[PDB]
RNA sequence: GGCGUAAAGCGCACGCAGGCGGUUUGUUAAGUCAGAUGUGAAAUCCCCGGGCUCAACCUGGGAACUGCAUCUGAUACUGGCAAGCUUGAGUCUCGUAGAGGGGGGUAGAAUUCCAGGUGUAGCGGUGAAAUGCGUAGAGAUCUGGAGGAAUACCGGUGGCGAAGGCGGCCCCCUGGACGAAGACUGACGCUCAGGUGCGAAAGCGUGGGGAGCAAACAGGAUUAGAUACCCUGGUAGUCCACGCCGUAAACGAUGUCGACUUGGAGGUUGUGCCGGCGUGGCUUCCGGAGCUAACGCGUUAAGUCGACCGCCUGGGGA
């Protein structure tokens, strides 16, 4: 991808000149009616060697967590993830996913038991409400931990949008040293990245632009 | 008032290294470009130039290993209210050998090795670290 | 203050041109004119210390201006301070 | 080593002595540096040997005395001297805003008092009362007159001042700040013991003035008591001239001056180019790094530095 294919679907526009990070200055081109825009020709080759830090790592079967949980994105992320063979997080970041490993393990496994039982008649022996509370906790548990219940252990990378939205993954990473390859904003903090991108990383079109570069060259990765 | 323009100096230079930036600038005095010349040779600095007639401006230009700052620690030691002068027998030694002292002796700004090497004391301008 | 006419006037007599007005003959005589003419102001204001101490400026700026003028040339200052009858 | 809150920034300043001193060259060689010479008694400390049966002890030999003086040399830095320079500091021009100061004058609203017209039994006060006031006509309302004090609205974490402080309008005298263009001087600077000045309110002296308010005082209430809080009166004082006092949680509980170090949202006054982008001075709120015991401070620092000053050293006594 390049900056004709940025500038066109809405990357290079970013947030409002009261909410920059003075840490973002150098990648910023400049500004328009108070807005900023995202130096495009910094932001490609620094995207594209972090494309290709990540098609080696999933060469060597380092497994990826998608982190986007914006409403609008939890859909596209989980597209990118589910063609791609991938691990990922489009609800909540509970606190603890990587830190805190051993607990959440625990509730994997309880999601586990209960996607059995969903699709086995296991509710129907029940009073029809011990079900239904089994139910909703099946619910919750697919629309929060349904995207890592098989990835049995610790990732190797992580992919974010709006790494201030996921600060908590970013440092839970920086915590326990994995490396963080995520798309800043102007508005966002990269001193916890180790392979920053630049760009609007609220603009579905942008987006879903560097989801589909990642998740392309993680299945390229994996053809190897 | 401004009474210690070598003290500027350090602090613009710890500053500088402290904010990041790439280079500091700076009002020239030769004085100035002889610790600035002890500074670039013995690796603490990158480049200097000096730039006006009338008003010379003197930029320094920093150096950052890992990104960390090359510089760890810059003091003035010898001030206008205390001035330190030092026998060649008793000339200090920075972080055992590690860091220097720019030592001002009547051959000129040098290090403390080489006001050592030449067997000379003089004033302690500054600790480097 | 003094006005444009005097201004213009004390500096002509006291500089070595039409524009040189930094010169310390010159500054020294300014503050010389505007500190006699205020003395009138100050017998009839006993306690308008707030502009006394603008006055009191002017004194030790003059002060400061003739010790630099004595350290710098003792005949120009001797010759000021007989012109604007100064005692020292 | 400390000084926002633990003890600690003088209430604020001007400023002599003292301390410190932007930049270029020359010159000096005082400080500084180097070498040498004389002296720095011996003993003692230190080392390597010896004999006391060993150690104490003694003792051979060897190093130190870190200073002073003189002579001979270097001249980077500091000092002296000379000439400069303009970036600091200052002067001039034009303009800008201002409760900055001193004096005089005046305007309107309100309270109080005096005289009067209408008029009658209340007013006033409070939790409730009572003291007080009113038929000798109050309270209310309308008019005329006197006097003193303060200036509603504007009004603003707005402005001006060294601090204390400064608020209606006009005039006279007067200080400072800031901005933009250039010129001019050419380090004339910064800090400051002692000194000197200014310094809220209360208070003191002399002479005035005195509407309102109000220490004291008197009465009424409250209360177990109530030398109070509440109520009704009310004298110094509050006001003016001059002199004195010299203190406040005189506070940002933060000394002055200079330089440097990521950001965002307000106010006010300049000034630039075409409501829009530049560039100035002071000012509000948040917050980054950093700092901090923490609370917090954070380009208006409590951050990073330099110059000088003031101060602290457990609580009580004090």
């Amino acid at each position: 991808v390049s900056m004709r294919d940025m500038l066109k679907a809405g990357v290079h526009f970013g947030h409002q000149t009261r909410y920059w990070n003075p840490k973002m200055k150098p990648f910023i081109f400049g500004a328009r009616n108070k807005v900023h825009i995202i130096n495009l020709e910094k932001t490609v080759p620094m995207f594209n060697e972090a494309l290709a830090e990540l098609n080696k790592i999933a060469s060597r079967k380092g497994k990826i967590l998608f982190v986007g949980t914006k409403r609008a994105a939890s859909e596209a992320v989980k597209d990118a993830a589910l063609s791609c063979d991938q691990f990922f997080v489009n609800h909540r970041w509970l606190g603890g996913m990587l830190t805190n490993w051993k607990t959440v393990r625990q509730s994997i496994k309880r999601l586990k038991d209960l996607e059995t039982q969903s699709q086995d008649g296991t509710f129907d022996k029940l009073t029809k409400k011990e079900a239904l509370m089994r139910t909703r906790e099946l619910e919750k548990l697919e629309n929060s931990l349904g995207g890592i219940k098989d990835m049995g252990g610790l990732p190797d990378a992580l992919f974010v949008i709006d790494a201030d939205h996921e600060h908590i993954a970013i440092k839970e990473a920086n915590n326990l040293g994995i490396p963080v390859f995520a798309i800043v904003d102007t508005n966002s903090d990269p001193d916890g990245v180790d392979f920053v991108i630049p760009g609007n990383d609220d603009a579905i079109r942008a987006v879903t632009l560097y989801l589909g570069a990642v998740a392309a060259t993680v299945r390229e990765g994996r053809s190897q | 008032s401004m009474q210690d323009p070598i003290a500027d100096m350090l602090t613009r230079i710890r500053n500088g290294q402290a904010a990041n930036k790439a280079a500091v600038t700076m009002p020239s005095s030769k004085l100035k470009v002889a610790i600035a010349n002890v500074l670039k040779e013995e690796g603490f600095i990158e480049d200097f130039k000096v730039e006006g007639d009338t008003k010379p401006e003197l930029e320094l230009t920093l150096k950052y290993f890992q990104g960390k700052a090359v510089v760890e620690s810059i003091q003035r030691v010898s001030r206008p209210g205390l001035r330190i002068y030092k026998r060649k027998d008793e000339l200090p030694k920075v972080m055992a050998g590690l860091g220097i002292a720019v030592v001002s002796t009547s051959k000129g700004v040098m290090t403390d090795r080489a006001a050592r090497q030449a067997g000379l004391g003089g004033e302690i301008i500054c600790y480097v670290a | 203050s003094l006005s444009t006419e005097a201004t213009a006037k004390i500096v002509s007599e006291f500089g070595r041109d039409a524009n040189d007005t930094g010169s310390t003959e010159v500054q020294v005589a300014l503050l010389t004119a505007q500190i006699n003419h205020l003395q009138g102001h100050f017998a009839e204001h006993k306690k308008d210390h707030h502009s006394r101490r603008g006055l009191l400026r002017m004194v030790s700026q003059r002060r400061k201006l003739l010790d630099y003028l004595k350290r710098k040339d003792v005949a120009r200052y001797t010759q000021l301070i007989e012109r604007l009858g100064l005692r020292r």
